[PDB]
């Protein structure tokens, strides 16, 4: 029933992304796939076997190898998020491994949660009991492009006054756009860096 | 021996893990026959629900990171689990807190269809319900960073093989 | 020429073309009216459109009963008069303010007449009349009629000159005189004899029933002699009839009346007076060389040119001129013929004195008129067209040469085209016409459909020709003829139908800069209050008529004067509404939520602005205007300058203060304790959005809007200082650095020190946040954004006007 | 369920379905000839039907003339019918009668046999002797104009000698009712044959049913002219003493005058013997010698003058005519001139010896000898300064009557024509001082003083020049002051037994406010009722091509054609009196 009608409405249903790649399109045949983009790596899809299954190089994503699988089944084919989620996951990465020098002695330590596929959420904490603080961070609306605008959450209490009066040497409330993330999570992570280190 | 059961335990927390990710969702969709399922909707909720309970009693018994965090305190490796370092990720004091936040969703849809003897475009005071969504999105992962924190004191001890 | 020969002079049938208040009907063929008028092309808007008949039509009904009755106009076409076996003859119109139209239709059957009712320019007619009780014999009342003139307050009427070409043109007024009245702002049709009658249809009394007609017979008649063509008007306060009855005898019947006792008004029109000769000259004879193709007949109706001579002395003769004869051949004897005779009446005294005529002189050109007849000015009589398509050969009232014939500037020039540069365009020979109410273009009918209305145009591209420098005073004179007969409630025009926009100047700067000359406009209201704020002319924007686009990009700098009529509109409705209350409250609560929305946006674009690279240098300060139009970003020359945003929307303020009070006082006595009290259902709703403003609290936008007007002044009394019973008026300064603003443009080199950032802005700073209003759904992206078209998906997205929510149109 | 469908102009429709259902018996401006053409010539393109009609209309309508684009859509064949010369004759004797000899002859959609032409004037004395309109014996032309069975007698002879005239009547003479048109008012069958059949030899021995000639003309060893010209309404036969009555108007004026003044007054009264003499000659042959004497031409002149102009001006407004006569600077250019033209220009008592012999009260005219050409010119001039005069007080009625006297027969009578012709304009107008004084010189004018019967009589003879325009005047007056009169019917019930003239062939009140009538959806021998004073007063109410539009929709539907369009055909081709002018 449909058997070869499967794959050829699954490699009829793909294609259409092949048009809107504009990166280096792909090297692999059906089967398989592969959709490699690098600055000068590739995710090795699949597509027999349960139903279908996703695989990553070992860097910058696999903290959501489980999330993806169900927008890649499920949803479309559509995988334009990469494409623009990178230098987001990129400043995780680099804030996560900055702050290293920190969780060896009793300094402090800081959390990532990812709520869900696109509100993510971050938090700081220190020895004892000084402070637990959490920021979200969250995409908002595309009248020209997408911002994302990272602060406390809204219905949150803000128990005014006890930290924030130092955390406002940054305005303690962002909003940024998608190329350019970076220089506030390391404005931000400093500032609680030379707090956490006194 | 412990290589073998330090292994497999980190694989115990990886699959335990992901459990939260799966039920930080409630997928409410109700978009005579009409009525009786709401309540097997109601079911299926509180079926996916519990069960988490148990597979926490479950990972209380092998909680042996208690007694790892003493010889943490003064220069523990404290190494967190980079999932950019471990491409596998795959094979090879109480949550009755959320019983007690699904239970404030009957009696505020109650109160919330209980608006036949009203008007039709006034009964949406569903402007609400953006506190049980905090309130879950909270209980949940404040229990769920303690997966975060007991996986590193895990490999404290398992740092290259324990011999070597 | 099979249907130019085809032309009927038995009866003055009258044209079956006709326009006024911007609406054309016609006579399709004898059974039906139908209505067309001038729009706009919602798509690319280009004024050039004429509706190809989508309206609802009239129609003669065939079928009859026993006992039937014409129906009226009720959710469908349904607009049906019953006939009787004969087609419609003559439209006329009749003058109105604003309120409602009026427009009478006169059956070539025995003299049956009709009235429809136009309420909101929908073309939508209702009946006022019904013809159901009118007889069937040789009435034929189609031989001439005329509705009475409306009065004036004042003493004349007047009508501008724009003379003296130079730095700027100075203007002078010119002014005729208004005889008669109705004692009414209504008015009254009197259609002339049945071949016989009097038969004035109206008496609108108190009721508002058109009362039955009044009659006096005049000139009986017992043979076959009828009145064939006849004609009358309104001279000194009284009318004045005239007819040429089937023989060379034309007779002058002064009908004097003015009794309508004063209740129930009667009014009996007696006081008709014969003794006007009856000059038997109506063709005399120059026998000699008898057996040539000469001897044409009279063909259009003597059109009686009233009193409006007012010589500097005081008043003058009249005159009752035969219009033409025009033969037309049936050796080659072209057509070339139509002689137009002219006779005034004075009075003379050799012995006890009687009136007399006496013919003045002829003159006849090589075409053949008749098409149509109009004069214009109330002076220059003229725009006789010849039916060669070529429309006009205008001849002065006084001597009869032809006038408007060579272009100059330097001195007085009293119309808009044949004088600085513009030109007409010949279509195609044609039957009928129909002026527009301004004189600047018409509509005819050619054999076989009615070809669109035939416009002027300017030579645009020529070398020398281009406007720019004294030349661009082109405007005064398309500005002079935009005042007519009875033109004072400005806000109706349409010849915004000539656009020359690669030129780009006369957008405004210049067709606005001349009504302020023009008018005394008077728009510096930065001194006292916000309270008489609403002007008859003033709200005449038509820079929002330049729109250069629908549905696309709108011009910036083009909706400036958008966002004023909105914030006008919208909000003195609030002032404007114990009225019906369930229904009401919900609109009032449906505009609160656009007023809060426009306030939210303005606090917005105050912000990320607040905070840019602008310098001042004290020589910077001249980018001002230039940099704020390269981002098209008009959110400050609306809340800072033109010196009466900053009075709307400062009364918007107290007025949107005063309306979200009354939930508050409502609520208590609501709910002071069973089943939907259906207006308490609308208060909850205006209390539940009277609070979901972010932290305007529409409080501290009046603090910020009195701080800044209270600082202008304390430069406005401190640079136009300059070193008894001395004028020093010194306020034309006021006015004329506070008006080329609404015409965008720059600041007045000193209000850079008013411009205190610091102090009177970062008070309301801390009454909102960072990041919470500037998040936002902001549903008014209709006007200002280009970066999408998902709002043209299917039907579109439109948003309304009176209650200001979504539509979608499929 | 009556419902109205046509009103105002059904007359034409419910009058053809009469004339076509009597079929079978015994129970300038421009008109048709030029306004079918236009609609022939432009074809109605895209014609499902309609084309038929037009272009074989054009087609039959050419009997008047010689004196294949839509091939004709078929070959329908025609009639004749009863109802054509019926609607030829009744349209050609409605106005000025103009029955000439070749226009009449050479009208031949017949070709053998004339008798359809010997009861269709029966016919039209039985039509308008009911539907009361004895006004006629202008219409008894069955008696004196019967030469046409004379002159056709040799006409065919020439070629065929097979007529027989004498048993050609007898069998049209036996269909004809015997209760209207008795064989023993209308007593018209004894006198028709045995009075007019037997001059011209045409029945002998008439039992079961002086011959004077052309050349009665020494009008010198006798004038028996005044004797001939007073037995013209007597019915007998030989009528024919008007063509040898008309060649004495040309000898006096080949020859002097003063042996034409008794003819001239003894025409000028008497209107209804001026149609006869059109009935046989032409109209240039009196006007055209008539208008040449004055133009080119003591007590008695002054006579002589006035009584030849007495006749112009009897000929010229009872029949409505114009300057068509001198065309080709004269005397006869005065019609035009009825205005009081100016005073102090080049007047200046140029010629007035009168008006101090006219109106004073001195004496007599003896000396004054002007041309007797000042009748033009100085009759208005004068009596609008004679009114001015005795509007103010300079005039006591003494003298006015002293003067008013002077104007009865001595030669001056006749120019009162034009006097108050003009005089009735200054009735019209509004001022009471100068209407109450035309008003006062009314009065010895219309009822005299009971002088000179011969006097009288041509007094009685000018009034119904001049009754038409000087009553309408009286009436305006009476409806402008209806309070007090009592001056007013004491004159208008005087001058109303002259009110019979103008046959200018025209509708009037009782008429046209009584064919305006309806039409719903829902017989003794007499003929079917016709008047063509409606054909021509319809078509310059509405335009021809409406009533050219109604016609042919009537002829489309109407059933039996073949006779529907004989009616028609003949009835667009009729001779129309209002735009025809003469010539030579």
């Amino acid at each position: 029933l449909g058997i070869r009608v499967r794959q050829l409405q699954r490699l009829l249903d793909f294609l259409e992304g092949l048009r809107r790649v504009g990166d280096d399109a792909v090297p692999e045949r059906v089967t398989l796939r592969e959709i490699v983009f690098s600055y000068g790596w590739r995710v090795r899809l699949d597509l027999t076997k349960g139903v279908v299954l996703e695989k990553g190089n070992p860097h910058l994503r696999v903290i959501n190898r489980l999330e993806d699988l169900v927008n890649s089944q499920k949803f479309y084919s559509l995988a334009t998020y990469l494409t623009l989620s990178l230098p987001l996951f990129r400043a995780f990465q680099q804030l996560e491994n900055a702050w290293q020098t920190a969780q060896e002695n009793g300094r402090g330590s800081c959390f990532i949660l990812h709520l869900s596929l696109d509100k993510h959420t971050i938090r700081f904490v220190l020895p004892g009991h000084q402070r637990q603080i959490s920021l979200l961070i969250q995409p908002h609306e595309k009248e020209g492009k997408l911002v994302w605008e990272v602060g406390r959450p809204r219905h949150d209490p803000e128990l005014l006054n006890e930290n924030c009066e130092f955390n406002r040497v940054l305005k303690e409330r962002v909003w940024t756009i998608s190329g350019s993330g970076f220089k506030g999570l390391v404005t931000g992570a400093a500032a609680e860096p030379d707090e956490g280190i006194e | 021996q412990r290589c073998a059961v330090a292994a497999l335990n980190l694989e115990k927390q990886i699959f335990q893990n992901a459990q939260d990710k799966a039920s930080y969702d409630q997928a409410m969709a109700k978009k005579n026959g009409p009525a009786l399922q709401n309540q097997v909707i109601t079911d299926a909720q509180r079926q996916a629900q519990i069960q988490q309970q148990i597979q926490l009693a479950q990972a209380q018994q092998r909680q042996q990171q208690q007694l790892m965090l003493n010889r943490m305190a003064a220069q523990g490796l404290t190494q967190p689990p980079q999932p950019a370092f471990q491409p596998m990720q795959n094979p090879g004091m109480r949550r009755v807190n959320s019983t007690t936040e699904n239970s404030k969703m009957q009696i505020r849809q109650l109160m919330q269809q209980r608006l036949t003897p009203a008007q039709i475009s006034e009964a949406n005071a569903s402007g609400k319900d953006l506190v049980y969504l905090y309130f879950q999105n909270q209980v949940v992962q404040v229990f769920r960073a303690t997966m975060l924190q007991a996986q590193e004191k895990a490999q404290q001890v398992a740092q290259v093989q324990q011999a070597l | 020429r099979r249907i130019a020969e085809l032309r009927a002079r038995g009866c003055c049938q009258g044209i079956a073309w006709s326009r006024q208040g911007t609406i054309a009907s016609i006579s399709a063929d004898g059974m039906s009216i139908e209505l067309r008028f001038l729009r706009t092309n919602p798509e690319n808007g280009d004024w050039e459109l004429t509706d190809a008949a989508l309206s609802l039509s009239v129609a003669l009904v065939p079928a009859s009963s026993p006992s039937a009755t014409s129906s009226s106009g009720s959710g469908t076409s349904n607009t049906t008069v019953i006939s009787a076996g004969a087609p419609f003859v003559h439209l006329a119109w009749a003058p109105s303010v604003h309120t409602s139209s009026f427009e009478l239709a006169a059956i070539d059957a025995p003299g049956r007449i009709t009235i429809f009712l136009f309420t909101q320019n929908i073309n939508k007619p209702y009946l006022s009349r019904k013809w159901d009780t009118d007889p069937v014999d040789d009435l034929h009342a189609v031989v001439g009629c005329y509705w009475l003139p409306l009065p004036f307050n004042v003493s004349y009427v007047a009508n501008w000159v724009q003379t003296d070409y130079r730095y700027e043109p100075i203007l002078s007024p010119a002014w005729g005189p208004i005889h008669p009245n109705h004692t009414k702002s209504a008015l009254v049709c009197v259609t002339t004899n049945g071949l016989l009658k009097m038969l004035f249809p109206q008496n609108n009394n108190r009721i508002e029933e058109t009362s039955i007609e009044l009659e006096s017979v005049t000139a009986s008649d017992d043979l076959i002699t009828h009145a064939a063509i006849g004609a009358d008007r309104n001279t000194l306060l009284i009318a004045l009839a005239m007819g040429s009855k089937q023989l060379r005898v034309v007779r002058v019947g002064i009908q004097w009346w003015l009794p309508q006792v004063d209740t129930t008004l009667l009014d009996p029109e007696q006081q008709q007076s014969d003794g006007d000769a009856p000059i038997a000259q109506l063709t005399h004879l120059e026998i000699l060389p008898s057996p040539l193709g000469e001897t044409p007949q009279t063909v259009l109706p003597p059109v009686i040119l009233a009193v409006r001579s007012y010589l500097p002395q005081e008043g003058s003769l009249y005159a009752a001129h035969q219009e033409p004869f025009t033969v037309i051949d049936r050796t080659d004897q072209p057509k070339a013929f139509h002689p137009a005779f002219e006779q005034l009446g004075a009075k003379n005294s050799a012995s006890s004195q009687p009136s007399a005529m006496q013919t003045l002189r002829k003159l006849d050109p090589v075409v053949i008129p008749g098409k149509v007849v109009v004069t214009v000015n109330t002076l220059q009589f003229g725009r006789v067209v010849c039916f060669g398509f070529s429309d006009g050969t205008l001849q002065y009232r006084d001597r009869f040469t032809m006038n408007e014939v060579y272009t100059e500037q330097a001195t007085t020039n009293i119309t808009s085209p044949l004088q600085v540069g513009f030109q007409w365009e010949t279509e195609g020979p044609c039957l009928q016409m129909a002026f527009a109410p301004t004189n600047c273009s018409f509509v005819q009918v050619s054999e076989d459909g009615s070809v669109k209305w035939v416009k002027l145009r300017y030579p645009v591209d020529d070398p020398n020709m281009t406007l720019q420098g004294p030349k661009l005073k082109a405007v005064a004179a398309s500005l002079a003829v935009a005042s007519v007969g009875a033109n004072i409630a400005g806000p109706n025009i349409h010849n915004h139908c000539d656009d020359v926009m690669a030129i780009a100047r006369p957008l405004a700067k210049k067709f606005k800069d001349f009504p302020t000359a023009w008018v005394r406009e008077f728009v510096t209201m930065f001194k006292i209050t916000v309270d008489y704020s609403e002007e008859a002319h003033h709200d005449q924007l038509m820079r929002n008529s330049l729109l250069q686009f629908c549905l696309s990009i709108l011009n910036h700098f083009g909706f400036n004067g958008d966002f004023q009529p909105r914030t006008f509109s919208g909000k003195f409705a609030n002032l404007a509404l114990p009225l019906d209350e369930p229904e009401v409250v919900d609109a009032l609560a449906s505009c609160a939520k656009w007023g809060f929305d426009l306030l939210a946006w303005l606090t917005d674009r105050l912000l990320a602005l607040s905070t840019d690279q602008t310098i001042k240098a004290m020589l910077a300060d001249q980018k001002r205007f230039p940099d704020l139009a390269r981002y098209l970003h008009s959110k400050n020359d609306v809340s800072l300058h033109l010196l009466l945003c900053s009075s709307t929307r400062g009364l918007l303020s107290a007025v949107c203060r005063r309306l979200q009070v009354v939930e508050s006082l409502a609520h208590r006595a609501t709910v002071y304790y069973v089943t939907a009290s259906l207006v308490k259902a609308s208060d909850f709703d205006k209390l539940l959005t009277a609070l979901s403003r972010d932290i305007q609290t529409a409080y501290i936008q009046t603090f910020s809007g009195v701080a800044t007007q209270i600082r202008q002044h304390a430069s406005g009394s401190g640079g136009q200082p300059l070193t008894i019973k001395k004028a020093q008026s010194h306020v034309e300064l006021d006015m004329l650095l506070g008006q080329n603003p609404p015409p965008g443009f720059r600041e007045v080199l000193a209000c850079f020190f008013g411009n205190i950032f610091p102090a009177f802005r970062a008070t309301v700073d801390p009454r909102s946040v960072f990041f919470a209003d500037w998040s936002l759904l902001e549903e008014i992206v209709a006007e200002d954004e280009r970066t999408l078209k998902r709002r043209r998906e299917g039907g579109g997205r439109y948003v309304d006007v009176f209650k200001r929510v979504e539509l979608c149109g499929r | 369920r009556p419902t109205p469908s046509n009103r105002e102009c059904v007359d034409q429709r419910t009058l053809q379905y009469l004339q076509v259902l009597q079929k079978q018996g015994r129970i300038f401006v421009l008109f048709y000839f030029a306004f079918c053409e236009n609609q022939i010539v432009n074809e109605t393109l895209s014609q499902p039907v309609c084309k038929d009609i037009c272009r074989k209309l054009l087609d039959s309508l050419d009997a008047f003339l010689p004196t294949l684009e839509s091939f004709q859509v078929p070959e329908l064949p025609v009639v004749n019918t009863r109802a054509g010369l019926y609607i030829y004759l009744g349209a050609a004797l409605v106005g000025r009668p103009m029955i000439d000899d070749e226009a009449l002859f050479s009208y031949l959609h017949n070709r053998y046999q004339g008798d359809l032409q010997a009861m269709a004037v029966h016919l039209i004395l039985a039509s308008f002797d009911l539907l009361a309109n004895a006004v006629n014996e202008g219409a008894k032309t069955g008696h004196l104009l019967k030469s046409f069975l004379i002159n056709k007698v040799p006409l065919i002879l020439v070629q065929l000698v097979a007529y027989a005239a004498t048993t050609m009547y007898p069998f049209n003479a036996e269909m004809c009712i015997t209760e209207a048109l008795n064989q023993v008012n209308d007593s018209v069958r004894q006198d028709f044959c045995f009075a007019c059949q037997l001059h011209g030899l045409l029945s002998q021995a008439a039992i079961e049913t002086g011959d004077i000639t052309y050349q009665s003309l020494p009008p010198e060893g006798r004038y028996v002219k005044e004797q001939l010209v007073q037995a013209c309404l007597q019915e007998p036969d030989r009528t024919l003493k008007l063509i040898g009555e008309l060649d004495n108007m040309n000898g006096n004026v080949g020859a002097a005058a003063q042996a034409i003044v008794e003819i001239c007054r003894d025409l000028a009264s008497k209107p209804l013997s001026l149609d006869v003499l059109l009935l046989f000659d032409k109209p240039h042959k009196i006007l055209h010698p008539l208008c040449e004497l004055l133009d080119n031409w003591y007590q008695p002149v002054y006579e002589e003058f006035g009584s030849v102009l007495l006749l112009l001006l009897a000929f010229v407004y009872r029949y409505n005519l114009s300057t068509a006569d001198l065309g080709i600077g004269v005397d006869r250019c005065q019609p035009l001139e009825q205005l009081s033209e100016q005073e102090k220009s080049h007047l200046g008592g140029w010629i007035h010896g009168l008006f101090d012999t006219e109106a004073g009260g001195l004496g007599d005219e003896l000396m004054s000898s002007c041309p007797p050409q000042d009748f033009y010119l100085l009759a208005p001039t004068l009596f609008h300064q004679i009114v001015n005069a005795l509007s103010a007080g300079y005039l006591t009625d003494e003298m006015l009557k002293g003067g008013l006297e002077y104007l009865v027969d001595v030669l001056l009578l006749p120019a009162l024509v034009p006097a108050l012709l003009y005089l009735s304009n200054l009735l019209w107008a509004d001022n009471q001082p100068i209407q109450n004084a035309v008003i006062k010189i009314l009065q010895p004018i219309l009822k005299p003083t009971s002088i000179s019967n011969e006097a009288s009589t041509m007094l009685s003879s000018v009034l119904n020049i001049v009754a038409k325009p000087l009553e309408h005047a009286l009436k305006s007056y009476q409806r402008q002051d209806p309070e007090c009169q009592k001056i007013e019917p004491l004159l208008l019930a005087i001058a109303d037994n002259l009110a019979v003239s103008r046959r200018t062939g025209g509708a009037d009140h009782t008429e046209l406010e009584s064919w305006c009538s309806a039409q719903i959806t829902n017989m003794n021998g007499m003929p079917a009722p016709y008047t063509h004073r409606q054909t021509l007063a319809a078509q310059q109410i509405l335009g021809p091509h409406r009533l050219l539009g109604i016609i042919l929709d009537e002829l489309k539907s109407s059933p039996e054609p073949g006779i529907a369009y004989d009616v028609v055909t003949t009835m667009i081709c009729a001779p129309d009196v209002r735009n025809s002018t003469i010539s030579s």
